RNA sequence: UCAAAGUUUGAGCUC
RNA sequence: AGACGGACCAGAGCGAAAGCAUUUGCCAAGAAUGUUUUCAUUAAUCAAGAACGAAAGUCGGAGGUUCGAAGACGAUCAGAUACCGUCGUAGUUCCGACCAUAAACGAUGCCGACUGGCGAUGCGGCGGCGUUAUUCCCAUGACCCGCCGGGCAGCUUCCGGGAAACCAAAGUCUUUGGGUUCCGGGGGGAGUAUGGUUGCAAAGCUGAAACUUAAAGGAAUUGACGGAAGGGCACCACCAGGA
C-alpha cells in the first residue's frame, strides 16, 4: 500500500470520488479528523484529501485479508442508507450481515437466540450504532467505520473519511472495498474492470421506486 | 441539596437589583428573579372584534393596540397556571417550545 | 368489546406468516381451512381465530407490512437490486470542481485532466444559521 | 450432567487441547462457561460462605426479605474468586453466586521479599485498593511472619496462598461488599502493576482462534 | 421557641437581670 | 522474576501494549489484536505473515488510536511519507 | 510568586505520563534539574531531552517513554543523616528491591544506594520510581 | 384572579 | 411639593465590597490592550494596628408627598388583641453626627503551574473578497469571515475524583509535602454565666463550667400522604333524575 503505485488509485475513480462529493465534508469539524482536512472552501466546507481515504482503504484490504475465515466478519448499518452496501458486501465476501434494528446485547447475553461472536465489525455510522460500540467494550472486537470530520472517535480503531453523508460516495466506498478484498487475493486480474456496477450498491427512494413500476407498467 | 444552579434567577456577575411589586398581590419581587411578560394585545382580542367590526363605521379600519409589559409573582404564576411543574431532568431543558402556541 | 388476546394475534400472525396463500379474506371459507389444517377444540377460538386471520390477510392482500420479513419481499429485494438501468450515474461526460480541488490536483501529480471544471466562487455570504 | 457447549470457547476447551486457564488470561477473554474450570481445577477448590445479610425493601405487605450471600472461593495457588448473590432462598442464591465467583476468578501475583533465595512468598510492592469508602492498603512482609490482617483479608488471602502481609485499613470497615471489594482490587493490581521486569518486549503468540478456526467451523456452525 | 424567641427573649431577660443586680449595688 | 539461581517463576508473562507500554490486564475486555495481512509487493497477494499491533483499551476508549495506528504504520513505510 | 520550578514540571510530567503523552515541554530551565535528568537518563529511564537555549533561562524538552510511574519531589530539602536515611527509603518507597531516592550531596548527584557505598549523608531532593 | 378543614385506649407494632 | 427616573434593560458592564441608569458641565482615577519605554528583585501571604461597610435603630437640625411599625375602629371567625378595611404615629427624604450587624451565598480564602473539546459573547488589538453611507475617491463608520490576550457566563465526555448530590475543578491523595493565613473535633446545656473592653443608648466583641444525655445529622432508595399538577375510570362516584 505504501510505495506502491500498483494499488493507487485511478483516473476514473478520481471522477468517481469527485462525482460523489467525497471530498465534501460536512461543516462542523472535530479536532480529532485534522489530519484528513486539506483545506477550506469559501462557504466554509472542508475538503478531504482523497489518496489518503485511498490509504485507509488500502489498510483496510490488509486487514480483511488478515481475518483468514471470512465468515467472521459483521457489516452493520440500522439505516437504510447503507442497507443495500452491507446485503452486496456480504454477497460477494461470504460475510454474515446485520440488516436493521440491531437487538441490544445479543454479544453479551448468551441465552439470548441472537449471540453471534465474530471477530471484526464494520460499521457504517457511530452515532446510530452507539449500541454495537457498548458491547464492542465488553467483547475484544476491532472495528472499522465510516466516519465524517463530525463523526466522534470513540472506540472506533480504523475510521475512514469520506463523504458519509452522500449516498454515492457511501454505496462507492463499499464497492471499492469489496474491490480490493478480492484483488489483493488471487481472484481477480486488474486488467479487466469489475462488471459489478456502483449503483448496484446504491440505495432507491420509494418515489423513484413508483417511478420504476409505473415505467415497467 | 442544591435544588438549581442558578437560584431561580440571573444573578452571576452584579449583586443586586431593584425590586418590584406585584400586579395579583404586592409581592416584592427580585427584578431579575420575576418573570417577566411583554404582552401587546389588541384592545379587542378575536371574538370581541367581529362583534365590535359590526360596531365599526369604515369597512376595515385598522385598530390601535395595548402594549402591556407584564410581571407577576411567582405563587400567583401556579395558581393563575402559567407555567407548569417538570421533572428533574426535563428542567435543564431551557429552551422555550416553538411558536405553535 | 371484541379485542384479540395475544393468544389470538399470534395465532393469526403465525397462521397468515406460515400459510398465506392458503388464507383469505372470507371468515366462513377460511374457517374452513383453519379448521381442517389447525386442530382448534372450541369453536369460539376456531373462529376468532378465523376472522383475525381473515381481516389480516385483507392488510397484507391491501400492501406490505413493516414488522415482518415476507419471503416473497425477500425475493423482490433480490429482483429490484439485480434491476440496473442502462448507464450509471457517475459516468458523466463533464465533472464540475473547485479551484480548491484544481489547485491541490495541479500540487498533486494529478495536474491535466480532460473531463474538469473550476466552476466560479459561491459569491454572497450567507451560510450561517441566525442566533436567537 | 452433560456439558454439551455452545461457545466458541467451550468447544475448544471441551476438546481438551487449551491446557490452563493462564492461556485465557493472557488474551484477557470472557470466562463465561463454569465447566472449564471444574473440568481444570474441581478438586483442591475450597469454598467460604461469607455472611448471610437480610436486607428488606418496605411494601404495602410488610416487606419482602431476601438474602444477599457473600461467596470466597479459591485453591491457594494464584488463583481466586469472589460470588455474590442475593436471592429468596439460598440453595439457589449460593448455588448461582458460586458460578458467578467461579466465573471471575483472577491469579495473584507474588514475589520475593529482601533476599531473593528461596520462592516467592509475599506481596511484592505496597499494593493499594478501594471501593466506596473503605480503602486497604497491603504491604510486603518478610518469610514467617504470618498474615498480620482482619479475619476476614487473612482468610481470603491464605486462600490465594500469600503467607506474609501487613495490612492497614481505613473508613467503615462494617461495609463488608465494599471491604472485600477493595482487597480484591489490591490484588488484581498487583499483575498490573509495572515492574522493570517488563521492560522486556511481549511476544506475540497466535491467538487460539486462529490456530483452531477450521476446528469450530468443522464441529458446529 | 423558636430562634426568634430564644434570641428576643434572652434579651428581655438580660433587662432584668441588670435591673435586679442595680437594686443590689 | 528469578532468584539468583535463575529460575523463572512467574506462570504467565502478559502482554504489553505496544502504543502505550502499559501492561495489559486479565480483564481488560476492551483489548485487542489487529493482525495486518503481509502482502506480495509485485504480485498484491497474501504472503503467509501478518503485522501484529496490539492496543489498550484506554486508548482508544480516548480516541487516539487511529491516529496512533496511522503513524505506525507511515513510520514502517506502509502509509505514504509523502501522504 | 513562583518559588520552585522543579516542583512545577515535575507535576507537569506526571500528568503527561498519566496520559501517555509523547513529548513535553518545561518552561523554566535549571541546573539542578538538568541535573536530576541526566541522573536518571543515564540508568535508562528515559530517552533524550534537548534544551532550547535563549539567553535567559532556557527551555526544555523530554521525549517520554513509558516506564515512569512517578517522579516525586520532597519540599522543604530535609537535611538526612545515615540513620533516617533507611527509615526514609522504607516509608517513602514501593519496596526493598527498586525504586529510588536521589540526593544531592556535596560530594554531588546520585543515588541513595551510591551514596551508602560512598558513605555519605546529605540533603534529600526527590525521588521517582 | 384564594375567608376554614382540629383531636383520637393506658389495656401490648416488631426480626 | 417631594419621591422615582419605567418601558430601551441582556444568564451584559464596572466597583475592595454594599452596590452603581433623567440631561449637561468641571475634577481627577483605573482594570484591560499595543509597545525592541525606564529601573533591575524593588516580590507573595500576614497576629498587632487601620480605611470602607445595604436596611432597621439613635441624636440634632432641614423637609414633611406617598406608603406605613405602633395604635383605634369597622368585617369573618368557637377565639384573632392576625391575615381583609378605613384612618393613622415614629420612621421612609436631605445635611450634619453615631453604629459595624444579614442566608454580608458561589454558603467554595489568596498566589503559582499542568491536563479535553465546542460553539456564542464584551473590550482592546491584527489580518482578510465583497456589500453599504461619507459621495466624488481616500480614510473612517455598519455588516461580513477569521486569529490573538483576559473577561462574565454557557454546553460537553468513562480525564479522574467524590458518601453520593456533583466538579475541567470540589482534579493532579496510602504513588499522601509548591507557598501562606484563618478556623472545627459527640449532641444539648450555651454564644448563657462570670470577668474584660467599646457604645449616649441599642447592643457588639472576647468567652468558661456544672449537670444531663446514646445518639444528632447528610445524600440517595421504596412506600404512605398531598386543601400540587397531568393522564384514565365507576349510577355502592358524579351527571340527569326516581323510591
Ligand atoms: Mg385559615
Ligand atoms: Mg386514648
Ligand atoms: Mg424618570
Ligand atoms: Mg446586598
Ligand atoms: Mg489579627
Ligand atoms: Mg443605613
Ligand atoms: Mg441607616
Ligand atoms: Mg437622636
Ligand atoms: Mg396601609
Ligand atoms: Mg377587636
Ligand atoms: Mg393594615
Ligand atoms: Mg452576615
Ligand atoms: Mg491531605
Ligand atoms: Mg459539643
Ligand atoms: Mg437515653
Ligand atoms: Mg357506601
Ligand atoms: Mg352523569
Ligand atoms: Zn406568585
Amino acid at each position: 500500500s505504501g510505495a506502491l503505485d500498483v494499488l493507487q488509485m485511478k483516473e476514473e475513480d478520481v471522477l468517481k470520488f469527485l462525482a460523489a462529493g467525497t471530498h465534501l465534508g460536512g461543516t462542523n469539524l472535530d479536532f480529532q479528523m485534522e489530519q484528513y482536512i486539506y483545506k477550506r472552501k469559501s462557504d466554509g466546507i472542508y475538503i478531504i484529501n482523497l489518496k489518503r481515504t485511498w490509504e485507509k482503504l488500502l489498510l483496510a484490504a490488509r486487514a480483511i485479508v488478515a481475518i483468514e475465515n471470512p465468515a467472521d466478519v459483521s457489516v452493520i448499518s440500522s439505516r437504510n442508507t447503507g442497507q443495500r452496501a452491507v446485503l452486496k458486501f456480504a454477497a460477494a465476501t461470504g460475510a454474515t450481515p446485520i440488516a436493521g434494528r440491531f437487538t441490544p446485547g445479543t454479544f453479551t447475553n448468551q441465552i439470548q437466540t441472537a449471540f453471534r461472536e465474530p471477530r471484526l465489525l464494520v460499521v457504517t455510522d457511530p452515532r446510530a450504532d452507539h449500541q454495537p460500540l457498548t458491547e464492542a467494550s465488553y467483547v475484544n472486537l476491532p472495528t472499522i467505520a465510516l466516519c465524517n470530520t463530525d463523526s466522534p472517535l470513540r472506540y472506533v480503531d480504523i475510521a475512514i473519511p469520506c463523504n458519509n453523508k452522500g449516498a454515492h460516495s457511501v454505496g462507492l466506498m463499499w464497492w471499492m472495498l469489496a474491490r480490493e478484498v478480492l484483488r489483493m487475493r488471487g481472484t481477480i486480474s486488474r486488467e479487466h474492470p469489475w462488471e459489478v456496477m456502483p449503483d448496484l450498491y446504491f440505495y432507491r427512494d420509494p418515489e423513484e421506486i413508483e417511478k420504476e413500476e409505473q415505467a415497467a407498467a | 441539596t442544591k435544588k438549581r444552579r442558578n437560584n431561580g434567577r440571573a444573578k452571576k456577575g452584579r449583586g443586586h437589583v431593584q425590586p418590584i411589586r406585584c400586579t395579583n398581590c404586592a409581592r416584592c419581587v427580585p427584578k431579575d428573579k420575576a418573570i417577566k411578560k411583554f404582552v401587546i394585545r389588541n384592545i379587542v382580542e378575536a371574538a370581541a372584534v367581529r362583534d365590535i367590526s359590526e360596531a365599526s363605521v369604515f369597512d376595515a379600519y385598522v385598530l390601535p393596540k395595548l402594549y402591556v409589559k407584564l410581571h407577576y409573582c411567582v405563587s400567583c404564576a401556579i395558581h393563575s397556571k402559567v407555567v407548569r411543574n417538570r421533572s428533574r431532568e426535563a428542567r435543564k431543558d431551557r429552551t422555550p417550545p416553538p411558536r405553535f402556541r | 368489546g371484541r379485542v384479540r388476546t395475544k393468544t389470538v394475534k399470534k395465532a393469526a400472525r403465525v397462521i397468515i406468516e406460515k400459510y398465506y396463500t392458503r388464507l383469505g379474506n372470507d371468515f366462513h371459507t377460511n374457517k374452513r381451512v383453519c379448521e381442517e389444517i389447525a386442530i382448534i377444540p372450541s369453536k369460539k377460538l376456531r373462529n376468532k381465530i378465523a376472522g383475525y386471520v381473515t381481516h389480516l390477510m385483507k392488510r397484507i392482500q391491501r400492501g406490505p407490512v413493516r414488522g415482518i420479513s415476507i419471503k416473497l419481499q425477500e425475493e423482490e429485494r433480490e429482483r429490484r437490486d439485480n434491476y440496473v438501468p442502462e448507464v450509471s450515474a457517475l459516468d458523466q461526460e463533464i465533472i464540475e470542481v473547485d479551484p480548491d480541488t484544481k489547485e491541490m490536483l495541479k500540487l498533486l501529480d494529478f495536474g491535466s485532466l480532460s473531463n474538469l471544471q473550476v466552476t466560479q466562487p459561491t459569491v454572497g455570504m450567507n451560510f450561517k444559521t441566525p442566533r436567537g | 450432567k452433560e456439558w454439551l457447549p455452545v461457545t466458541k470457547l467451550g468447544r475448544l476447551v471441551k476438546d481438551m487441547k487449551i491446557k490452563s486457564l493462564e492461556e485465557i488470561y493472557l488474551f484477557s477473554l470472557p470466562i463465561k462457561e463454569s465447566e472449564i474450570i471444574d473440568f481444570f481445577l474441581g478438586a483442591s477448590l475450597k469454598d467460604e460462605v461469607l455472611k448471610i445479610m437480610p436486607v428488606q425493601k418496605q411494601t404495602r405487605a410488610g416487606q419482602r426479605t431476601r438474602f444477599k450471600a457473600f461467596v470466597a472461593i479459591g485453591d491457594y495457588n494464584g488463583h481466586v474468586g469472589l460470588g455474590v448473590k442475593c436471592s429468596k432462598e439460598v440453595a439457589t442464591a449460593i448455588r448461582g453466586a458460586i458460578i458467578l465467583a467461579k466465573l471471575s476468578i483472577v491469579p495473584v501475583r507474588r514475589g520475593y521479599w529482601g533476599n531473593k533465595i528461596g520462592k516467592p512468598h509475599t506481596v511484592p510492592c505496597k499494593v493499594t485498593g478501594r471501593c466506596g469508602s473503605v480503602l486497604v492498603r497491603l504491604i510486603p512482609a518478610p518469610r514467617g511472619t504470618g498474615i498480620v490482617s482482619a479475619p476476614v483479608p487473612k482468610k481470603l488471602l491464605m486462600m490465594a496462598g500469600i503467607d506474609d502481609c501487613y495490612t492497614s485499613a481505613r473508613g467503615c470497615t462494617a461495609t463488608l461488599g465494599n471491604f472485600a471489594k477493595a482487597t480484591f482490587d489490591a490484588i488484581s493490581k498487583t499483575y498490573s502493576y509495572l515492574t522493570p521486569d517488563l521492560w522486556k518486549e511481549t511476544v506475540f503468540t497466535k491467538s487460539p482462534y486462529q490456530e483452531f478456526t477450521d476446528h469450530l467451523v468443522k464441529t458446529h456452525t | 421557641m423558636r430562634a426568634k424567641w430564644r434570641k428576643k427573649r434572652m434579651r428581655r431577660l438580660k433587662r432584668k437581670r441588670r435591673k435586679m443586680r442595680q437594686r443590689s449595688k | 522474576m528469578q532468584n539468583d539461581a535463575g529460575e523463572f517463576v512467574d506462570l504467565y508473562v502478559p502482554r504489553k501494549c505496544s502504543a502505550s507500554n502499559r501492561i495489559i490486564g486479565a480483564k481488560d475486555h476492551a483489548s485487542i489484536q489487529m493482525n495486518v495481512a503481509e502482502v506480495d509487493k509485485v504480485t498484491g497477494r497474501f504472503n503467509g505473515q501478518f503485522k501484529t499491533y496490539a492496543i489498550c483499551g484506554a486508548i482508544r476508549r480516548m480516541g487516539e488510536s487511529d491516529d496512533s495506528i496511522l503513524r505506525l504504520a507511515k513510520a514502517d513505510g506502509i502509509v505514504s511519507k509523502n501522504f | 510568586v513562583r518559588m520552585n520550578v522543579l516542583a512545577d514540571a515535575l507535576k507537569s510530567i506526571n500528568n503527561a505520563e498519566k496520559r501517555g503523552k509523547r513529548q513535553v515541554l518545561i518552561r523554566p530551565c535549571s541546573k539542578v534539574i538538568v541535573r536530576f535528568l541526566t541522573v536518571m537518563m543515564k540508568h535508562g529511564y528515559i530517552g533524550e531531552f534537548e534544551i532550547i537555549d535563549d539567553h535567559r533561562a532556557g527551555k526544555i524538552v523530554v521525549n517520554l517513554t513509558g516506564r515512569l510511574n512517578k517522579c516525586g519531589v520532597i519540599s522543604p530539602r530535609f537535611d538526612v543523616q545515615l540513620k533516617d536515611l533507611e527509615k526514609w527509603q522504607n516509608n517513602l518507597l514501593p519496596s526493598r528491591q527498586f525504586g529510588f531516592i536521589v540526593l544531592t550531596t556535596s560530594a554531588g548527584i546520585m543515588d541513595h544506594e551510591e551514596a551508602r557505598r560512598k558513605h555519605t549523608g546529605g540533603k534529600i531532593l526527590g525521588f521517582f520510581f
